[PDB]
């Protein structure tokens, strides 16, 4: 089973749940972050994510309302961090109390990255990326400093300059990723808690005139959910590349109609994938595939990993045989069986959706992926157990909040939010 | 990229031994160094490791007795084993990779025995 | 909208003597990046001094200052504090702030201070 992990932020740093953690972007740079394990190969680093950003960014400031919130203060001081790191905890420990969310952690802290990308000859593990490992600081902060490279799975950031903008991230190199190609790379996330999506898209509204329609806020775990949908994809290699859907009319449940990567719409569920022709659907599958036989060609070529002694290629050449279902034979190597296949394919694409968790969980969320923007909200305070719980979100029934989830209607619990205006 | 070891072993159980392995080229700058060992009938081990900037690892089976030097005026790798055990009974080679795309190119071992 | 780094703590004091350094960012969050003290001396190449991380805990000397220097920051009021001790005359030179760490030294630079024992 899975187990969340407990901690205060100024815990001291014992190097088990507790590190100085150098991000895979920062390598070899000197950046260590505390870190926080919540689970075996996933972090919590409670610091704003600034890769690929100007430092002026943070601070965009001017009667208009934006769909993009900034707020440069955010996880300034070490008791905002810590509120972050609760919150985190609460989010978790709230995915983990329903079977389907359990296990999509355990698939997530199973799915390790390959040891390896696309510039690995295929004789060869190599760890020594940023993609299969990061670097631990060793040594005490006032010493010289020493570091050791350890395995992760999931790293996930305070927000970056946009609060509401979540975002699922893969590491790239020379234009490729090793997490849209068959390997899987560690993944990280840009994520902030309290600042929540809002959405009218819900067949309800579809009758109604203009002054009738209903608005709901996000559930939070459901929106981070629906991020670690993107990272376990990223964790088995899966996760779509550049492909922009364009749909060739409104459909009834869509809102807008404007191009959406083909990695969310597979991620949304419900009828999204309706959008995507047989033909370019096919062509992923195809994809996948051939980038699994690469895989399981490596494994049967692996003689050695030069980064790390200590590294048994018997044992992992086993791991990996789990991760992608492949079948040996007596010779020792592996192959690849199709009807196996497409019952791995079809559990990592389809088996996980925004919608069926949210069906799942009893939490309102959106019609479709195709929905406009609406100014996102606050939540005050998601660690009062008064508003959020672990066991039923905002939708509580001792307050009467279970019906019709008037626990995420605007128009009824306002005590849960405050406009951002 | 040419190597060739040297330092061939039946030194007794805690003796030590110098394996030496010689470069056609430079070796100072190589993405990867490293010694291997190959029991008979068994897999092929990583046993020490030299990064392109000089970070050096060891299997934990020999940590505290083998050590990795280099000289680059000469360009050679050396192992100093000590304390040598029964355990350590293998073909020893010698590995450069010149990229992380470079493949291994190998030395055609040196043999060392442990009574 | 725009970053800016201004120092003070400047001037000859004798050898050896003590002297702090300080620099007010402004412009964009400063909790949120690595900081480093850089130094440029007469005739000599740039040289980095010192840096910190967001909340303080790492810190890196380079060897040249290390038992003497301490490096800090205050979040709260966007400060950054250089604490230079035994004050030698190879430590004459320009002072810079700038963003980043020894390995990542980042565009962003302050006026720079000059200190001269
Ligand atoms: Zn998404």
């Amino acid at each position: 089973p899975v187990t969340i992990n407990n901690f205060n932020y100024n815990d001291p740093i014992d190097n088990n749940n507790i590190i100085m953690m150098e991000p895979p972007f920062a390598r070899g740079t000197g950046r260590y972050y505390k870190a926080f394990k919540i689970t075996d190969r996933i972090w919590i680093i409670p610091e704003r994510y600034t890769f690929g950003y100007k430092p002026e960014d943070f601070n965009k400031s001017s009667n208009r309302d934006v769909c993009e919130y900034y707020d440069p203060d955010y996880l300034n001081t070490n008791d905002k961090k810590n509120i972050f790191l609760q919150t985190m905890i609460k989010l978790f420990n709230r995915i983990k109390s329903k079977p389907l969310g359990e296990k999509l952690l355990e698939m997530i802290i199973n799915g390790i990255p390959y040891l390896g990308d696309r510039r690995v000859p295929l004789e060869e593990f190599n760890t020594n990326i940023a993609s299969v490992t990061v670097n631990k600081l060793i040594s005490n902060p006032g010493e010289v400093e020493r570091k050791k490279g350890i395995f992760a799975n999931l790293i996930i950031f305070g927000p970056g300059p946009v609060l509401n903008e979540n975002e699922t991230i893969d590491i790239g190199i020379q234009n490729h990723f090793a997490s849209r190609e068959g390997f899987g790379g560690i993944m990280q996330m840009k994520f902030c808690p309290e600042y929540v999506s809002v959405f009218n898209n819900v067949q309800e509204n579809k009758g109604a005139s203009i002054f009738n329609r209903r608005g709901y806020f996000s559930d939070p775990a459901l929106i981070l959910m629906h991020e670690l949908i993107h990272v376990l994809h990223g964790l088995y290699g899966i996760k779509v590349d550049d492909l922009p859907i364009v749909p060739n009319e409104k459909k009834f449940f869509m809102q807008s109609t404007d191009a959406i990567q083909a990695e969310e719409l597979y991620t949304f569920g419900g009828q999204d994938p309706s959008i995507i022709t047989p033909s370019t659907d096919k062509s992923i599958y195809d994809k996948v595939l051939q980038n699994f036989r690469g895989i399981v060609d490596r494994l049967n070529k692996v003689l050695v990993c030069i980064s790390d002694p200590n590294i048994n290629i018997n044992i992992y050449k086993n791991k990996f045989k789990d991760k992608y279902k492949f079948v040996e034979d007596s010779e020792g190597k592996y192959s690849i069986d199709v009807e196996s296949f497409d019952k791995l394919y079809k559990s990592l694409m389809f088996g996980f959706t925004e919608t069926n968790i949210a069906e799942n969980y009893k939490i309102k969320t959106r019609a479709s992926y195709f929905s406009d923007s609406l100014p996102p909200v606050k939540i005050k305070n998601l660690l009062d157990n008064e508003i959020y719980t672990i066991e039923e979100g905002f939708n509580i029934s001792d307050k009467d909040m279970e019906k019709e989830y008037r626990g995420q209607n605007k128009a009824i619990n306002k005590q849960a939010y405050e406009e951002i205006s | 990229v040419q190597l060739v070891e040297s330092g061939g072993g039946l030194v007794q159980s805690g003796g030590s031994l110098r394996l030496s392995c010689a470069a056609s080229g430079s070796i100072d700058s190589l993405y990867h160094m490293g010694w291997y060992r190959q029991a008979p009938g068994k897999e092929r081990e990583l046993v020490a490791r030299v990064q392109d900037g000089g970070s050096t690892a060891y299997k934990d089976s020999v940590k505290g007795r083998f050590t990795i030097s280099r000289d680059f005026s000469r360009s050679t790798m050396y192992l100093q084993m000590n304390s040598l055990k029964p355990e350590d009974t293998a073909i020893y080679y010698c590995a450069a990779k010149s990229t992380i795309s470079t493949p291994l190119s190998w030395g055609q071992g040196t043999q060392v025995t442990v009574s | 909208s725009q970053v800016q780094l201004v120092e003070s703590g400047g001037g000859l004091v004798q050898p050896g003597g003590s002297l702090r350094l300080s620099c007010a960012a402004s412009g964009f969050p400063f909790h949120a990046y690595y900081m480093s003290w850089v130094r440029q001396a007469p005739g000599k190449g740039l040289e980095w001094v010192s840096h910190i991380g967001n909340g303080g805990i790492i810190t890196r000397y380079a060897d040249s200052v290390k038992g003497r220097f301490t490096i800090s920051r205050d979040n709260a009021k966007n400060t950054l504090y250089l604490q230079m001790t035994n004050l030698k005359p190879e430590d004459t030179a320009l002072y810079y702030c700038t963003l980043g760490t020894r390995d990542d030294l980042g565009p962003e630079r302050g006026q720079g201070t000059q200190v001269t024992v």
